[PDB]
């Protein structure tokens, strides 16, 4: 019964900690997504054309 | 100049524009500079066995030819270095990369540049002097114990055009320039040698002096000569470390090399951790053995070529130190794991299996390796002798000597120190089985012993006979009990037990047995055998008498001599002078003679 | 007596049944957020291609880059129909740079008969003359390729560096 | 930085031969390059380049070549070798042989990419193994104790319960507790029942937050079975040597892996070596097994326990033989014990942990432990000798001393070795069971133990 009586408390706690972690993710996401996207988009949009370096001539 | 990759299949890389290559020429492959050896030419195409994993090599990648076959850089900075089997410095590949791995595509120079050393040019030389391979044109003081003698490479010769003055120099400095046939050769303290080629000598000599290990059983009953070839059955249950540590931390050998053929990863790190902590006494100072060695360590996962090269790098380093006039000694931790690297490279080469799986050449590779040992007159002019002693461990499956590497090794080596798990389970350290073990160098040490220890050959002969007689008598003891044996047999068994327990056995952790000098060893055995002959005299002299002497009467009236004989091991070469030890042993001879006279 | 020890593991089991799923929902959230950052990036690329100035600079790159991989005597560029004038300019600027870098002549065509699907967020495909070898240089392809390789930098910047990374080795 | 250049795709399938597809007119191919084949019907398949030569690239396709053709087939090249996306979030999760997850969770957000082939750990940097891992099975922890950083295979045979032992180690394993430990369990050639057993038993019996589970099924394509060990070890190297975690890697059947090296070597047309295995099988198993040990300046540590089905029960077979050469021990599962319904049926006589004396002792476990294990081995050995004597001489001919060794033997198999699938005995509970048996003897019969240790632990 000491283990069994802990289950509902643990069930609520894992949801609380999931909601907190997902909130932390959403906060980090909203704080960082702009800079991250701008970096990726800039690398997409900066082509830097190169030949393969093994080309002899 | 350089070629280009044409194809790859597993570790085998085909290249093109290789027209100027040679078979077994060393090559760098790929943008990451992977190491490999050419194993076929096909015209302007060549096939390279790559060592490291070829994953990510591309067609059209560069293939730089190295101007040399597989080779060892030789010079200052060897001492205390740890190399792998293809001569890459594992201590520096650590400290320079700050990584726990060997990165695929290492290019670190084997003897580290920019490190200056104190170089003394040989003050006897002048510009215009004649010079030849093996001439000591200078010395590098790289460590207090080992003056590194520089020498002209064996292929080089000519007249000195310039020599550096005394000072601090490194591998990039042109220490020497010489001319021959109108052509100048520039030279450095670093020298290079093909690893599979013997370094030549003025004359290979007959070996005639003991490689004193400070270990009674070895040094007395199975002496290995300096320059001798020997094997140890290296297996976990028998304590192979005992011999290899004792050889390094005491034995009469100026420089040690140790080759990890292909050891288990942890057991290799055990050695590399532990050896730096060993110390030996020199000039009344205590110093780390890393002043007198270099370790060529390969774990089982190092490339197949690095395992099969391991012993050839080791011997090449050892021959370079031999040509400085040192009595080098080289361990190989498992010639069996080197023989597996042979099986694997022959498997990749698709060569036919000979004995049990091994290549046809396994016996010839072993034999042409072991022949690199011996005492020699060096090349060049200062006339010095040197040697390489080879201590090649073997690991026969279940102890079965019919195993091809073990069988060929016992065919070639002149000494076998047969360690035994039974003796180790009984804690009979050094645990060498004296019945199985042998040395073919007995004859060759007659000259030495006749000069320095003229009684010792009689003593050794008697000792082996006494122990052999006890092994035969033990069958009678099992059949009919100790009570049934003759008095001569009973005293022989008691003395053989004394020899076994208080002479063969030696506790190398104790201050008195951590090492054991040869004079100590002789004096201990001399007393035990002098006691045997006088005890046996009293027994046999009282054959057919009314009162007959027996071992029990000897133990009753003079068991103090038996107690003293067992006690003779405690004498200490540090706290007791050599003369004091000899005097105590001479006193025990007088004591026992007077005690025997009280009976007969 | 053994069961009275085992109930501590039953507590750990019930904890694991809950925890192991709860953290999978956090991981699912992480990957959804990355997937939405890629969705926003694809939307932003679909905005960028509406500027003919920057889009010309993109095509000038993407075309020349395709050619520099597929070194051949004859090549075909495939593009969306409406982009063709910008692509033609890109090909005409790329051919000189092809000769300069490759040291060999080329014939390049745009396949006006076989335009790419209109819903692609711009960029080009390039095929060799045999139509047996191709390279795909759509902005969506580069976004997938670069986002996949930069994923550790994405994670580390987006959700912060993990303090357990004591060594980078 | 990264491959900023776009991926080529070819229709140039010049041939197909068993599991191989031969592209031609290929531009600068890499050996071991990953490719994505697309069938005529649009089905994606992975493959890797198994050979290259001039214009040709021989891809081994992962799945069989069923449905490939010389025309409508197309083949994208990634430009790169196989890198695993790796992270600490690979704990608590279940992966197929390719490293695609199958626990219904999302794809891995890599904390870094790593080369799956790894690199050799520098022998200067490897550090000696010197503190015990508790596996909880008494026949391991009290007789064959594992130093963290040891490699020690469980040899077994077809039909024996080595998969239940492997699962029991994976649930029970951890630090001694005089938090920062995680198993990586990798399984190859697993029949789908045994794969359900691992996935289900690990998810059920509390383990998952400290384990990574790689499954390669028996019918997963054979190159994925070669990939899985390297994949798992690449994760273990990340967890240990970058994230400071202690790790135990469990490899479930190295024989099913040797059975894969056969196929890939035949795919290269290499001539078969000793007993039909590749000649380089020693090096390949070393490049699996030696991805292990502690290292200089990291708290992290990889142990390995390779489970290994000896074909035909033969220790001379190359798979156990080579493994015995590379790894610092062996643990033998025995059909004699399994038929007696003893579980776990580890035979403690031929088993040996070569690092035991550095795993265990004072501070690391308990002071007595190194003494007790020698004595238990001696009593079990003399017990077996006496049991053979009883069968010859009959009970009344036994001495009082023999009857003690026989009573110890009986109680030792029925209490020390026998443990059941969920009884997680600590080292301390194993030693207390060791004393509960050794106390059957008169104090003076326990001749391997020091008189001090007896005076400190023989009293109850």
């Amino acid at each position: 019964a000491a283990a069994l009586g802990s289950h509902g408390s643990c069930s609520s706690e894992v949801e609380k900690e999931t909601q907190e972690k997902m909130t932390i993710l959403q906060n980090y996401f909203e704080q960082n997504r702009d800079e991250v996207l701008d970096n990726l988009l800039a690398f997409v949009c900066d082509i830097r054309p190169e030949i393969h370096e093994n080309y002899r001539i | 100049t350089f070629g280009y990759v044409h194809g790859v299949s597993g570790p085998v890389v085909t290249a093109c524009d290789m027209a100027g290559a040679a078979m077994y020429e060393l090559v760098r492959v790929g943008h990451s500079e992977l190491v490999g050896e050419i194993i076929r030419l096909e015209g302007d195409m060549a096939t390279i066995q790559v060592y490291e994993e070829t994953s990510g090599v591309s067609v059209g990648d560069p293939v730089l030819r190295t101007g040399k076959p597989l080779s060892v850089e030789l010079g200052p900075g060897i001492m205390g270095a740890i190399f792998d089997g293809i001569q890459r410095p594992l201590s520096d590949i650590s400290s320079q990369t700050q990584s726990i791995y060997i990165p695929r595509g290492v290019n670190v120079s084997a003897l580290s540049r920019d490190i200056k050393w104190e170089f003394i040019p040989s003050k006897n030389l002048r510009v215009g002097s004649h010079i030849t391979g093996g001439d000591i044109y200078g010395i590098v003081n790289e460590n207090s114990l080992i003056k590194h003698k520089i020498m002209l490479p064996p292929r080089s010769r000519g007249s000195v055009t310039y020599i550096a003055p005394p000072g601090n120099y490194d591998a990039s400095d042109v220490v020497l320039e010489l001319e021959f046939e109108g052509v100048k050769e520039k030279l450095s303290m670093v020298q290079v040698w093909p690893v599979r080629q013997v370094r030549p000598v003025t004359e290979k000599l007959p070996a005639n002096h003991p490689l004193l290990t400070g270990q009674r059983v070895l040094d007395a009953l199975f002496p290995c000569v300096q320059g001798g070839t020997t094997a140890i059955p290296g297996a976990f249950g028998c304590g192979k470390t005992v011999i290899s540590q004792s050889l390094s931390k005491y034995s009469n050998s100026d420089v040690i090399i140790y080759v990890g053929c292909g050891e288990r990863g942890n057991e290799m790190s055990e050695v590399l951790r532990d050896f730096p902590e060993l110390t030996m006494e020199v000039d009344g100072k205590v110093e780390s053995i890393m002043k007198r060695t270099a370790l060529v360590a390969n774990t089982s996962n190092m490339p197949v070529a690095a395992r099969e090269a391991s012993i050839y790098t080791g011997i090449t380093l050892s021959e370079y130190f031999r040509d400085m006039g040192y009595h080098v000694s080289m361990m190989a931790d498992s010639t069996s794991r080197w023989a597996e690297a042979l099986r694997e490279i022959s498997g990749r080469l698709a060569e036919m299996p000979a004995d049990s799986g091994y290549p046809a050449y396994l016996g010839a590779r072993l034999a042409s390796f072991y022949e690199r040992a011996g005492r020699v007159k060096c090349l060049g002019n200062p006339e010095r002798e040197g040697s390489v002693s080879i201590v090649g461990a073997v690991s026969p499956p279940g102890g079965d000597f019919s195993d091809p590497v073990t069988s060929a090794t016992l065919g070639i080596v002149q000494v076998f120190w047969g360690l035994d798990k039974k003796l180790a389970q009984r804690k009979h350290f050094p645990s060498v089985n004296w019945l199985i073990s042998y040395s073919k160098y007995m004859r060759a040490l007659d000259e030495y012993y006749d000069k320095h220890f003229t009684e010792f050959v009689p003593l050794r002969t008697k000792a082996k006979e006494i122990l052999q007689e006890e092994e035969d008598l033990a069958e009678i003891v099992q059949l009919v009990g100790k009570a049934s044996l003759a008095e001569t047999d009973k005293i022989t068994l008691e003395v053989a037990k004394l020899i076994k327990d208080d002479f063969l056995q030696q506790n190398g952790y104790t201050p008195y047995d951590r090492f054991c000098p040869f004079y100590k060893t002789v004096g201990m055995l001399s007393n035990m055998i002098s006691f045997y002959d006088m005890a046996r005299r009293a027994v046999e002299t009282t054959a057919q008498s009314d009162n007959k002497i027996t071992w029990s009467i000897i133990r009753e009236h003079m068991g103090e001599i038996l107690y003293k004989l067992s006690s003779m091991k405690f004498k200490d070469p540090v706290k007791d002078g050599e003369a004091k030890i000899k005097a105590d042993y001479a006193q025990l001879l007088e004591d026992m003679q007077n005690a025997f006279r009280s009976l007969e | 007596e053994k069961k009275e020890k085992q109930i501590e593991q039953q507590k750990k089991i019930q904890m694991s049944n809950l925890m192991n799923q709860a953290r999978l929902k956090v991981l699912r959230a992480r990957d959804d957020l990355i997937t939405d950052l890629l969705n926003e990036a694809k939307q932003r690329l679909s905005k960028v291609v509406k500027d003919t100035t920057r889009y010309q600079v993109l095509l000038d790159g993407l075309v020349l880059q395709g050619l520099y991989q597929l070194l051949e005597p004859r090549m075909i560029v495939r593009c969306r129909k409406q982009d063709f004038p910008l692509v033609k300019a890109a090909v005409q600027k790329a051919i000189p740079m092809y000769k300069i870098a490759t040291k060999k002549d080329v014939d390049v065509q745009i396949d006006l008969e076989a335009y790419l699907p209109e819903d692609i967020a711009g960029g080009v495909e390039i095929y060799n003359g045999d139509r047996k070898i191709k390279v795909s240089n759509t902005l969506e392809s580069r976004l997938d390729l670069i986002a996949q390789q930069m994923m550790p930098e994405v994670r580390g910047a987006l959700f912060g560096a993990n303090a357990n990374r004591k060594f980078l080795d | 930085n990264y491959l900023s250049q776009p991926r080529l795709t070819y229709k140039t399938v010049s041939g197909v031969n068993g599991p191989l597809v031969i592209l031609d007119h290929v531009k600068f191919p890499r050996y071991a390059e990953i490719v994505h084949l697309t069938l005529p019907d649009g089905t994606k398949r992975s493959g890797q380049v198994l050979e290259v030569s001039g214009s040709k690239a021989v891809v081994q396709v992962f799945e069989g070549t069923s449905g490939i053709d010389a025309k409508k087939t197309s083949c994208e090249f990634t430009g790169d070798i196989l890198r695993t996306p790796v992270s600490e979030d690979m704990l608590g999760r279940v992966f197929n042989g390719s490293g695609k997850p199958i626990d219904r969770g999302p794809v891995v957000l890599a904390e870094d990419f790593l080369d799956i082939m790894g690199q050799p750990i520098n022998p200067q940097c490897r550090i000696y193994p010197e503190e015990m891992i508790q596996t909880g099975i008494s026949a391991i922890d009290g007789m064959n104790s594992i130093a963290r950083g040891q490699k020690i295979p469980i040899f077994s045979a077809a039909g024996l319960p080595h998969n239940e032992i492997a699962a029991q180690i994976c649930r029970q394993a951890g630090l001694v507790k005089k938090e920062n430990f995680a198993i990586v369990f990798a399984a190859m050639g697993v029949n789908m029942e045994t794969a359900r057993f691992f996935k289900s038993d690990f998810e059920e019996n509390g383990s998952m937050d400290n384990v990574c589970l790689f499954l390669n099924l028996a019918n997963d394509p054979t190159i994925e079975r070669i990939i899985t060990p390297r994949l798992a070890l690449t994760t273990a190297e990340f967890l240990a040597y970058q994230c400071e975690k202690h790790v135990l890697v469990i490899l479930t059947d190295m024989s099913s892996y040797a059975e894969a090296l056969r196929e890939v070597s035949a795919a290269r047309e290499e001539v078969p070596g000793r007993r039909g295995f590749p000649g380089y099988m020693y090096t390949d198993l070393a490049t699996i097994y030696e991805r292990a040990g502690r290292v200089e300046g990291r708290n992290g540590s990889i142990t390995q326990i390779p489970i290994l089905t000896m074909p035909n029960d033969d220790i001379t077979h190359p798979i156990p033989d080579l493994t015995g050469y590379i790894t610092e021990g062996q643990i033998y599962v025995d059909r004699q014990l399994h038929n007696r319904q003893i579980y776990p049926p580890i035979n403690v006589l031929p088993s040996l942990s070569r690092l035991m004396k550095s795993a265990i002792g004072e501070g690391m476990t308990r002071k007595d432990h190194a003494d007790v294990s020698n004595q238990l081995y001696a009593c079990y050995a003399i017990g077996k000798d006496v049991q053979a004597m009883k069968a010859v001489v009959g009970e009344e001919a036994l001495t009082s001393d023999d009857l003690l060794y026989l009573e110890f033997l009986q109680k030792f198999e029925k209490n020390f070795i026998t443990q059941g699938p969920y009884e997680n005995r600590t080292v301390y509970e194993t030693l207390d069971i060791g004393w509960q048996l050794l106390r059957i003897f008169p104090k003076e019969m326990l001749k391997r133990i020091p008189q001090s240790t007896l005076s400190e632990f023989y009293p109850r």
